[PDB]
C-alpha cells in the first residue's frame, strides 16, 4: 500500500500509547542503583542496568522499520546515571546510526494548491456573478433565485476548504519532523478539528442537493409542474439547505459518541461514513436520471424543426456541455473512480485529484449562466445607452 | 347609390370648412410663445424647484 | 395623528395583494388561445365541438331573415310596374307556399321551405323582381343568404363570422370558451363584431401562448387572403414571439375538389404543377395520392412563410384539422406543451 | 354623379390649401430666436409602481393628483397612490381584454374600456364598502379606444368602428354620435374649456368636433401615418399629434395649419402618448423603443429623455399640478418622472 | 396629406396591355412599401402585387405572375403596374395601396373594405 507522513503519525499515536501505558503499568524492579526511564517522542527507553548501554529495539512506528527489524538504537549511562551530554551542553547523546533514512506529500502539496486556485478564482467570478444578477432587477425569475441559491452553495463550499486548509497549516508542516507529530496529532481529536470538519461536510452536502434541485426544478418545468409558486420555491430551498442536515448532524452525533480519537476521518473496521456517502449518491444518481431525460427533450425539439445534420449536433453538444456545469453531472463519473474502502494517504490522493477539478466548477457556471447569458449581455447594454446621454 | 349618399355628405361638411377666419402665422406663433413666457415659473418641469418640495422626493 | 391613515392604507394594500398572489396562480396556470380565422374556415364549428366536448343560436335569426328576404322577393315579382314573368311556367306551390309564410304566428321553418326557393332562386322573373324589389327596399343580405341556401339548408351548417357580419346578430365584441385538458386550464378568444382592420386591436394578444389560425384549404381567392393575413401577422414587431398553431379545416371538402372533378390549384397557384409529395408526407389509410399532394402544397405555403420571416422565436403548428374532428383539442393541447418547453429551454440557453 | 361630386370636393378642398398658404407669412421657427433654449431637462424615477400582470396599456392621472387609475390586459383596474404607493382598489373585470382608462373629475367613478364593446364605470363609494359594476355603456360596434369623463351622468367615447359618442349613465342610452373618420379613431384630448375637443384616427388627420352641436369644426392634416395620440395646448389654442411616421406636430386652431414639427432622424418608431407641460414649453412624447423624449415646443429641439422602460411605452401624461409624469409600459410597471 | 392619384386604365381588347400609374404625394415614398388592389365586380378586394420601399423584393398573386409587373420611382414619387396578357378575368377597379406605417415588414388591411391609405383606383375592363 501507499504511506505518507501520515500513517507515520497515527502509527506514532498509538507506539506512544502502548508504551507510557507499560511505562507505569511496568513494575519498578526489586533491585537498586537502575537507570531511568523516558520517551523522547522518537523512542521509550526502559529501565536498564546503569554503566551499559540500552538494548532497545529500533520503533515500529518508523515508515522504514520494514528493512532492519532487528537493528537496536543505543543510549548509555553509568551508574552515576549518566546521560551523556553531547556536543556543546545538549540533549543526552544517543546512537541512531542503526536505522535511519516524486513523495505522496509533494503528489498532495501540488494538488492543494490547483483547487485552491481553482476554487479562489470560482469565488472571485461567482460574488462578480452574484452582483450582477441582484444588480439589473429585469434579471429575477424563479430560476435565477434558484441559481443564485447555486452560487452560494459554491461561494461556501469554496470557502469551508480555504477554512480547513488554514486551519490546520498542513501545506507547510508536510516535512515536520518528530518533536512536531504531538503538535499535530492533539489539533486532530480536538474538537476544532471536528467543527471545521463537520462545516465542511455540510457545505460539501449542501453544493450536492443545489445541483438536484436545479435538476428537479428543471424536470418540473418540462414534466409540466404549475403547482404553486410560493409553496414550491420554498420547498427547494428547505432541500437544497434542510435535507443535507437530516443526515449530516445525525452523522456528527455518532462521531461524538461512539468515537475516541481522530478528527472524523473513516473508521477502522465500522461504517459510519454511510451516513453522508449514501445520500451524496442518492441525489447523483437521481441527478443523472434527470439529466438524461432532459437530453432526450433536446433531442427531439431539434429533430421536429429543420437544421442541417451538421450543426443539428454542435447544438447539442453545446446543450449537452453547458448543462454538466448546472446539474454536477461530471460527479458520476468521480462516484466510480473513487475508492470507498481506501484509508489514509491513499483516500487524500484520489479525494485531491478530484477537488482540484470539480474546483472550476463554480467558475464555469458564473460565465455559462451569468457573464454569456444572453439576457445578462443586453442587460449591459441598455444600462450604457443611458449613459450616453450626459 | 350609398357613396352617392357619402359624397352628399363629405362635401357638405367641407364647405364649412373652407369659410372660416383664419389668423395669421406670425400672429398664431407669437401669441404661443405669450402663454409660454406667462406660465413658465408656475411650471416645476421647466425650472428646477428644491428638493424637499416635491412630494416624490 | 394621521399616521392612523397609514394603518388603513397599509392594510388595504395587503388586504390585496394575498388575492392578487391567489389571481397570480391562476392567471399563469391557464394558457391563452386567440382564435383568428375567416369566418367560412369552420373556425365557428370548431368553436361549437370544443365546448360541446369539454354564438350557435344566430342560426336561427339567420333562418328568419333569410325566409323574410325570400318571401318579400316573391310579392315584389307582383310589385312590380310590368309584374315580372317566371321562367318556371308552374310555381307548383313553391311561390305559393312562400306567400303562405306571410307573416307566420313563427316559422317552424320544415325543409320545403328551402327546397321551394332553392329551385326559384335563379328564376329569370325572381331574379328580376329582386333586382326590382331593390327599389322595394330590398334586403342588403338577402343576396348573399340566397346564395348560401345549400349552406345553410343543411341541418349541421353553423353560420360563419361573413355570415353574422350580413346579419346584425353580433353585439358582443369577443367570445370566451374556458376547456381544460388533462387537468389543464385553457382560454380561448373568438375575436366577435370587430371591423375588418385588425392592425390595432391585434396587438393586444401579443402574449397569448398560441394564435389559432383556422384556414380553409379546399377555398383556393380565399387561400391567398389567409396567406396574407398569415404572413402578415408572423412579420408583426409585435407578435414576433408569439407562436402560431395551423389549422388547415376544411380537409374533407379539399379531398372531393381534389379527387371529384378538376379545379386547378395550378390556376390559382401555378407552382403546384411542379410540386412532388414530400418524403415526410404520412398520407393517412387510403388517402388519394394527389390529395395527399394537395394537402401537403397548402401546407408548404404557410411553412414558406414561417421559415422565410421565423428567427427563432416563434414557430408552427400545422395540422390537418376537419371541424368535426374530436381530437382537436387535443392538438392544441400538444402543441401548447411544446411551446412552453421550448420557452423553458431557451431561457436556459438549452436550445 | 359619383365624379362630379368627387370633383367639387378638389374644387373645394385645393382652395382650404392657398386659404392656408396666403396665412403663411412667418414660420414660428422663425419668429423665435430672440428667446433663449431651456437646455437639458433631467428627470428621475420617484418611484415604480408594481403588481400588474400583464402588460400597461393605459393610465390617467387625477387632478387630485393623489390617485391614478391602471388599465392592465389582465384584467384589472388599479388605482394607486402616487406618494405611497399603496393599492387602493382591485376591480376584477369580467373581461380581461382593456385597452383604454379614466378618471372621473369627481372621484366617484372610474372608467375602462377595450375590445368587449362595452364602456364599464364602476361606483367606487356605494355605501356598504365593495366596489361593483354602476354601469355598462352598450353600442359602437368596435372596440372602445379612449374614453373621457364629462361629468358623472356623461361620458365621450371613441372607437374602433371610426365614431366617437357621448353617452348617458342613468338610463343606459347613447346621447350623441361622432361620424366623419374613416379609420379607427385612436385617441382623443378634450379642451379646458370642454367647448371643444380634438380626435386623431387612422386616417392620418386630426378633426376638431364640439360636443355642443355634433359637427366637425376642422380637419387637420400633414401627418402621413396613423395619429395615435393628441393632447390640447394648455391656452387651448394649439395641440400636438403623436403618429406612427415618428413624428410629432404642433397645429393651431385658428391659423387652421400646421406650426412646428417635431422629428429626429435617429427617430424612426412610432409615437404611442403626448402630453404638454403645465406651462406648454415641454412636449413629453412616449416611443416604441421604449424610451421618452422631452421636445422644446417653442424651438423644436430635444431637452431630455426618459430612458427607463423595459417594453413598449404605452400610456403618458401630466398630473393637473404639473410636475409629476407617469408613464406606463407593457413591461406592467409604472414610473413617476420629476 | 396622403393622397394617391392612379391614372391609366380603361377598356381594352383581350391579350392587350395596360400601364397603370400611381403618383403619390404628402408622405416619403421611400420609407412605405406599396401594394397593387382590385375589386372585381360582384366580389371582394384581392391583393395583387406589392414592392418594398427600394424594390428589392417584389410578389404577386397566384395569378398575375409573368404577366404584371409592379415598379416605383422613389425619386419622383410613382408606382407602376405594367400590365401583359389581359384576359377578360381581370376586369375590375385597380387600387394603389399604401403599407399602413414606414419601415415596417407587414401590410395588415390593405384589402379591407375601409382602409384609408389607398386611391380611388381605376377601372380596367377587357
Ligand atoms: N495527525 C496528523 C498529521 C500528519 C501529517 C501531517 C502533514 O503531512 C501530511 C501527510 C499526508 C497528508 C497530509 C494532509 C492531507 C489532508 N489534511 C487535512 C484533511 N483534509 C481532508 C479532506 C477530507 C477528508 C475525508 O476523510 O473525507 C479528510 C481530510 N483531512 C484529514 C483530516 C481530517 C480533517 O483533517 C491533513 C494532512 N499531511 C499533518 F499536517 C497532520
Amino acid at each position: 500500500a501507499t504511506v505518507s507522513l501520515w500513517e507515520t503519525v497515527q502509527k506514532w499515536r498509538e507506539y506512544r500509547r502502548q508504551c507510557q501505558r507499560s511505562l507505569t503499568e511496568d513494575p519498578p524492579p526489586a533491585t537498586d542503583l537502575f537507570c531511568n526511564r523516558t520517551f523522547d517522542e522518537y523512542a521509550c527507553w526502559p529501565d536498564g542496568e546503569p554503566g551499559s548501554f540500552v538494548n532497545v529495539s529500533c520503533p515500529w512506528y518508523l515508515p522504514w522499520a520494514s528493512s532492519v527489524p532487528q537493528g537496536h538504537v543505543y543510549r548509555f549511562c553509568t551508574a552515576e546515571g549518566l546521560w551523556l551530554q553531547k556536543d556543546n551542553s545538549s540533549l543526552p547523546w544517543r546512537d541512531l546510526s542503526e536505522c535511519e533514512e516524486s513523495s505522496p506529500e509533494e503528489q498532495l502539496l501540488f494538488l492543494y494548491i490547483i483547487y485552491t486556485v481553482g476554487y479562489a478564482l470560482s469565488f472571485s467570478a461567482l460574488v462578480i456573478a452574484s452582483a450582477i444578477l441582484l444588480g439589473f432587477r429585469h434579471l429575477h425569475c424563479t430560476r435565477n433565485y434558484i441559481h443564485l441559491n447555486l452560487f452560494a452553495s459554491f461561494i461556501l463550499r469554496a470557502l469551508s476548504v480555504f477554512i480547513k486548509d488554514a486551519a490546520l497549516k498542513w501545506m507547510y508542516s508536510t516535512a515536520a519532523q518528530q518533536h512536531q507529530w504531538d503538535g499535530l496529532l492533539s489539533y486532530q481529536d480536538s474538537l476544532s478539528c471536528r467543527l471545521v470538519f463537520l462545516l465542511m461536510q455540510y457545505c460539501v452536502a449542501a453544493n450536492y442537493y443545489w445541483l438536484l434541485v436545479e435538476g428537479v426544478y428543471l424536470y418540473t418545468l418540462l414534466a409540466f409542474s404549475v403547482f404553486s409558486e410560493q409553496w414550491i420555491f420554498r420547498l427547494y430551498v428547505s432541500i437544497g439547505w434542510g435535507v443535507p442536515l437530516l443526515f449530516v448532524v445525525p452523522w456528527g452525533i455518532v462521531k461524538y459518541l461512539y468515537e475516541d480519537e481522530g478528527c472524523w476521518t473513516r473508521n477502522s473496521n465500522m461504517n459510519y461514513w454511510l451516513i453522508i456517502r449514501l445520500p451524496i449518491l442518492f441525489a447523483i444518481g437521481v441527478n443523472f436520471l434527470i439529466f438524461v431525460r432532459v437530453i432526450c427533450i433536446v433531442v427531439s425539439k431539434l429533430k421536429a424543426n429543420l437544421m442541417c445534420k451538421t450543426d443539428i449536433k454542435c447544438r447539442l453538444a453545446k446543450s449537452t456541455l453547458t448543462l454538466i456545469p448546472l446539474l454536477g453531472t461530471h460527479e458520476v463519473i468521480f462516484a466510480f473512480v473513487m475508492d470507498e474502502h481506501a484509508r489514509g494517504t491513499l483516500r487524500f490522493i484520489k479525494l485531491f485529484t478530484e477537488l482540484s477539478f470539480t474546483s472550476f466548477q463554480g467558475l464555469m457556471v458564473a460565465i455559462l449562466y451569468c457573464f454569456v447569458n444572453n439576457e445578462v449581455q443586453l442587460e449591459f447594454r441598455k444600462s450604457w445607452e443611458r449613459w450616453r446621454l450626459e | 347609390t350609398a357613396s352617392i349618399a357619402q359624397a352628399r355628405k363629405l362635401v357638405e361638411q367641407l364647405k364649412m370648412e373652407a369659410n372660416i377666419d383664419r389668423i395669421k402665422v406670425s400672429k398664431a406663433a407669437a401669441d404661443l410663445m405669450a402663454y409660454c413666457e406667462a406660465h413658465a415659473k408656475e411650471d416645476p418641469l421647466l425650472t428646477p424647484v428644491p428638493a424637499s418640495e416635491n412630494p416624490f422626493r | 395623528d394621521q399616521r392612523n391613515e397609514e394603518k388603513a392604507q397599509r392594510e388595504a394594500n395587503k388586504k390585496i395583494e394575498k388575492q392578487l398572489q391567489k389571481d397570480k396562480q391562476v392567471y399563469r396556470a391557464t394558457h391563452r388561445l386567440l382564435l383568428l380565422g375567416a369566418g367560412e374556415s369552420g373556425k365557428n364549428t370548431i368553436v361549437k365541438q370544443m365546448r360541446i366536448l369539454h354564438k350557435a343560436t344566430k342560426v336561427q335569426d339567420i333562418k328568419n331573415n333569410l325566409k323574410e328576404a325570400i318571401e318579400t322577393i316573391v310579392a315584389a315579382m307582383s310589385n312590380l310596374v310590368p309584374p315580372v314573368e317566371l321562367a318556371n311556367p308552374e310555381n307548383q306551390f313553391r311561390v305559393d307556399y312562400i306567400l303562405s309564410v306571410m307573416n307566420v304566428p313563427d316559422f317552424d321553418f320544415p325543409p320545403e321551405f328551402y327546397e321551394h326557393a332553392k329551385a326559384l332562386w335563379e328564376d329569370e322573373g325572381v331574379r328580376a323582381c329582386y333586382e326590382r324589389s331593390n327599389e322595394y327596399q330590398l334586403i342588403d343580405c338577402a343576396q348573399y343568404f340566397l346564395d348560401k341556401i345549400d349552406v345553410i339548408k343543411q341541418a349541421d351548417y353553423v353560420p360563419s363570422d361573413q355570415d353574422l357580419l350580413r346579419c346584425r346578430v353580433l353585439t358582443s365584441g369577443i367570445f370566451e370558451t374556458k376547456f381544460q385538458v388533462d387537468k389543464v386550464n385553457f382560454h380561448m378568444f373568438d375575436v366577435g363584431a370587430q371591423r375588418d382592420e385588425r392592425r390595432k386591436w391585434i396587438q393586444c394578444f401579443n402574449d397569448v401562448t398560441a394564435i389559432i389560425f383556422v384556414v380553409a384549404s379546399s377555398s383556393y381567392n380565399r387561400l391567398q387572403a389567409a396567406l396574407k393575413l398569415f404572413d402578415s401577422i408572423w412579420n408583426n414587431k409585435w407578435l414576433r414571439d408569439t407562436s402560431v398553431i395551423l389549422f388547415l379545416n376544411k380537409q374533407d371538402l379539399l379531398a372531393e375538389k381534389v379527387l371529384a372533378g378538376k379545379s386547378k390549384i395550378e390556376d390559382y397557384f401555378p407552382e403546384f404543377a411542379r410540386y412532388t409529395t414530400p418524403e415526410d408526407a404520412t398520407p393517412e389509410p387510403g388517402e388519394d395520392p394527389r390529395v395527399t399532394r394537395a394537402k401537403y402544397f397548402i401546407r408548404d405555403e404557410f411553412l414558406r412563410i414561417s421559415t422565410a420571416s421565423g428567427d427563432g422565436r416563434h414557430y408552427c403548428y400545422p395540422h390537418f384539422t376537419c371541424a368535426v374532428d374530436t381530437e382537436n383539442i387535443r392538438r392544441v393541447f400538444n402543441d401548447c406543451r411544446d411551446i412552453i418547453q421550448r420557452m423553458h429551454l431557451r431561457q436556459y440557453e438549452l436550445l | 354623379e359619383l365624379d362630379q361630386l368627387r370633383q367639387e370636393a378638389e374644387q373645394l378642398k385645393n382652395q382650404i390649401r392657398d386659404a392656408r398658404k396666403a396665412c403663411a407669412d412667418a414660420t414660428l421657427s422663425q419668429i423665435t430666436n430672440n428667446i433663449d433654449p431651456v437646455g437639458r431637462i433631467q428627470m428621475r424615477t420617484r418611484r415604480t409602481l408594481r403588481g400588474h400582470l400583464a402588460k400597461i396599456y393605459a393610465m390617467h392621472w387625477g387632478t387630485d393628483s393623489r390617485l391614478l387609475v391602471s388599465a392592465s390586459q389582465d384584467g384589472k383596474l388599479i388605482i394607486w397612490d402616487s406618494y405611497t404607493t399603496n393599492k387602493v382598489h382591485a376591480i376584477p373585470l369580467r373581461s380581461s381584454w382593456v385597452m383604454t382608462c379614466a378618471y372621473a373629475p369627481s372621484g366617484n367613478y372610474v372608467a375602462c374600456g377595450g375590445l368587449d364593446n362595452i364602456c364599464s364605470i364602476y361606483n367606487l363609494k356605494t355605501r356598504e364598502g365593495n366596489v361593483r359594476v354602476s354601469r355598462e355603456l352598450a353600442g359602437h360596434t368596435g372596440y372602445l379606444s379612449c374614453c373621457r369623463f364629462l361629468d358623472d351622468n356623461q361620458i365621450v367615447t371613441s372607437s374602433g368602428d371610426t365614431t366617437c359618442a357621448l353617452w348617458d349613465i342613468e338610463t343606459g342610452q347613447q346621447t350623441t354620435t361622432f361620424t366623419g373618420h374613416t379609420g379607427d379613431v385612436m385617441s382623443l384630448s378634450l379642451a379646458p374649456d370642454t367647448r371643444l375637443f380634438v380626435s386623431g384616427a387612422c386616417d392620418a388627420s386630426a378633426k376638431l368636433w364640439d360636443v355642443r352641436e355634433g359637427m366637425c369644426r376642422q380637419t387637420f392634416t400633414g401627418h402621413e401615418s396613423d395619429i395615435n395620440a393628441i393632447c390640447f395646448f394648455p391656452n387651448g389654442n394649439a395641440f400636438a399629434t403623436g403618429s406612427d411616421d415618428a413624428t410629432c406636430r404642433l397645429f393651431d386652431l385658428r391659423a387652421d395649419q400646421e406650426l412646428m414639427t417635431y422629428s429626429h432622424d435617429n427617430i424612426i418608431c412610432g409615437i404611442t402618448s403626448v402630453s404638454f407641460s403645465k406651462s406648454g414649453r415641454l412636449l413629453l412624447a412616449g416611443y416604441d423603443d421604449f424610451n421618452c423624449n422631452v421636445w422644446d415646443a417653442l424651438k423644436a429641439d430635444r431637452a431630455g429623455v426618459l430612458a427607463g422602460h423595459d417594453n413598449r411605452v404605452s400610456c403618458l401624461g401630466v398630473t393637473d399640478d404639473g410636475m409629476a409624469v407617469a408613464t406606463g409600459s407593457w413591461d406592467s410597471f409604472l414610473k413617476i418622472w420629476n | 396629406q396622403v393622397q394617391l392619384q392612379e391614372s391609366g386604365g380603361g377598356l381594352v381588347q383581350p391579350g392587350g396591355s395596360l400601364r397603370l400609374s400611381c403618383a403619390a404625394s404628402g408622405f416619403t415614398f421611400s420609407n412605405y412599401k406599396m401594394n397593387w388592389v382590385r375589386q372585381a365586380p360582384g366580389k371582394g378586394l384581392e391583393w395583387v402585387s406589392d414592392i418594398s420601399q427600394s424594390g428589392a423584393s417584389i410578389s404577386y398573386t397566384g395569378s398575375v405572375k409573368g404577366r404584371f409587373t409592379i415598379s416605383r420611382d422613389n425619386a419622383k414619387n410613382t408606382l407602376y403596374l405594367q400590365m401583359n396578357s389581359l384576359k377578360p378575368e381581370d376586369t375590375a377597379v385597380y387600387y394603389c395601396a399604401r403599407c399602413p406605417a414606414p419601415f415596417t415588414r407587414d401590410c395588415f388591411d390593405v384589402t379591407s373594405t375601409t382602409y384609408a391609405y389607398r386611391g380611388q383606383g381605376t377601372q380596367v375592363t377587357v
